[PDB]
């Protein structure tokens, strides 16, 4: 119900994500298409090279997590809280 | 310039000798040391507090100099390196750090979210508050977990003063309060920190019985900065065989990045930096962004980098160690360093000489192998491509090309760096 320590970049299509917790994985290469997070936790997440298309994060709690590289833009955001994240480089 | 030495003068003089913290002054005043109070073991004059009852340090005042009157001027004096505030039940607990009160009279330092507090108060309940505030939404900081000079100067018959690295912050009228009586001890630990985390490292506590003025206090400042000994962004000793991420002065919001390694290759200044935050707490720019340096002893026991050392530079790409080096023959005066794989650097110029300085940031002139000076360290740009050169245009005097900053991994600025 919850997942940990892994890496993907394989892109789930048109999904509905609520009231998980992912510790310590690697979003790598991966490209949400209308995805959506909600009440959902990252703890020492990494986003590299990721793509986002009409999709959200939705009372989302990052956590310590990298987000490098991504189009991760404000308004993909909603009422979600961000502690000790980096972003870095954004498209 | 010759100047009266104020520190010998002092009625605490709180240090390390020997293997104990003890106070150097006249008097001698008892210290009582917690169990958790660690002290930095490469500077033991550096302390850190953490938020447990059994850290702490009392000093017992000597009665003598314990303070009761409405009449005698006092001042204080610190170091304080402070760590970024982390978490939101931090926003307002205001919290002692440092603690001469009884029965409501007294002074105290405290401290909250980026706030520094001088308080003091009379047996009649009057009091007053002088106090520094800084940001934590701020791009670059001259105070998030960085080693900062603290005065505070109290005349009773008008002022409180507080300074930050010698530069008046604030002051506000004392003249109303009465007879302060403070307490027999002075207590070093964190009182009413709601953040199970909260810790301070501290260092030099100076207690005065006079008003420091202007002049005096920044000779101080000056004196205690120790120049000759470099130090990295926090403000610590610069050491060896330690990485670092690197920042210009010219311009901040850029990292230090090579495109290839080998003599074909070059490094560069990369921006923009991005930034590193926590909702509703703090909002930076991120810090461990690019290449690492790492300094390379070319006798001293010490792992400290001093002023007119003569070192290597290394540089960290893909958790490995090439050498900074270049060719001083080539064209033009300013020399484009590269990064070259170690063994096969030979002739190439890289004996670095740091430097330190009156004072200055931290400077890097490179050299020949005849001890010629090829130029300091900085940059410049070759079609918009801001390249890492060496020039003696720098020495021969934008003098923030040359001018970096060295920031090691801290506990205190929280940010996770993004490894390889």
């Amino acid at each position: 119900d919850k997942y940990a320590n892994f890496s993907i970049n394989f892109t789930m299509e048109n999904q509905v994500h609520t009231g998980m917790e992912y510790d310590n994985g690697r979003f790598l290469g991966v490209k949400f298409k209308s995805v959506t997070f909600k009440d959902s936790v990252f703890k020492s997440c990494t986003f590299d090279d990721v793509t986002s298309v009409n999709t959200y994060f939705k009372n989302c709690t990052f956590i310590d997590t990298l987000f490098e590289n991504t189009d991760f833009e404000p308004y993909k955001f909603i009422d979600s809280e961000f502690q000790n994240c980096s972003f870095l480089h954004n498209k | 310039g010759s100047h009266m030495n104020i520190i010998n003068t002092s009625i605490l003089n709180l240090r390390y000798e020997s293997n104990h913290l003890i106070d150097l002054s006249r008097y001698a005043s008892k210290i009582n040391i917690g169990s958790k109070v660690n002290f930095d073991p490469i500077d033991k004059n550096q302390i850190q507090l953490f938020n447990l009852e059994s850290s702490k340090i009392e000093v017992i005042l000597k009665n003598a100099i314990v303070y009761n009157s409405m009449y005698e001027n006092f001042s204080t004096s610190f170091w304080i390196r402070i760590p970024k505030y982390f978490n939101s039940i931090s926003l307002n607990n205001e919290y002692t750090i440092i603690n001469c009160m009884e029965n409501n009279s007294g002074w105290k330092v405290s401290l909250n979210y980026g706030e520094i507090i001088w308080t003091l108060q009379d047996t009649q309940e009057i009091k007053q508050r002088v106090v520094f505030k800084y940001s934590q939404m701020i791009n670059i900081s001259d105070y998030i977990n960085r080693w900062i000079f603290v005065t505070i100067t109290n005349n009773r018959l008008n002022n409180s003063k507080i300074y930050i690295n010698g530069r008046l912050i604030d002051q506000k009228p004392i003249s109303n309060l009465g007879n302060i009586h403070a307490s027999n001890n002075i207590m070093f630990k964190l009182d009413g920190c709601r953040d199970t985390h909260r810790y301070i490292w501290i260092k030099y506590f100076n207690l005065f019985d006079k008003e420091l003025n202007e002049k005096e206090i920044k000779d101080l400042y000056d004196n205690q900065s120790n120049s000759g000994i470099l130090k990295d962004f926090w403000g610590d000793y610069l050491q060896y065989d330690k990485p670092y991420y690197m920042l210009n002065l010219y311009d901040p919001n850029k990292y230090v990045d090579v495109n290839n390694v080998g003599i074909r290759g070059y490094m560069y200044l990369k921006g923009p930096r991005g930034s590193v935050m926590t909702t509703n707490i703090y909002l930076n720019s991120s810090l461990y962004r690019g290449a690492k340096f790492i300094i390379k002893k070319y006798g001293n026991k010490d792992n400290i980098v001093r002023n007119n050392d003569r070192v290597y530079i290394n540089v960290v790409v893909k958790n490995k160690e090439y050498r900074l080096a270049t060719n001083a023959s080539q064209a033009g005066v300013e020399k484009i360093l590269s990064a070259l794989e170690i063994p096969d650097v030979g002739n190439l110029s890289q004996v670095v000489v740091m430097k330190s300085k009156i004072t200055n940031k931290c400077k890097m002139n490179l050299q020949d192998n005849n001890g010629n000076d090829i130029g300091f360290i900085g940059f410049h740009q070759f079609n918009n491509i801001a390249k890492l050169v060496a020039s003696n245009w720098y020495n021969r005097q934008r003098t923030l090309g040359c001018s970096w900053e060295f920031i090691p991994v801290d506990d205190g600025w929280g940010e996770r760096p993004l490894l390889v």
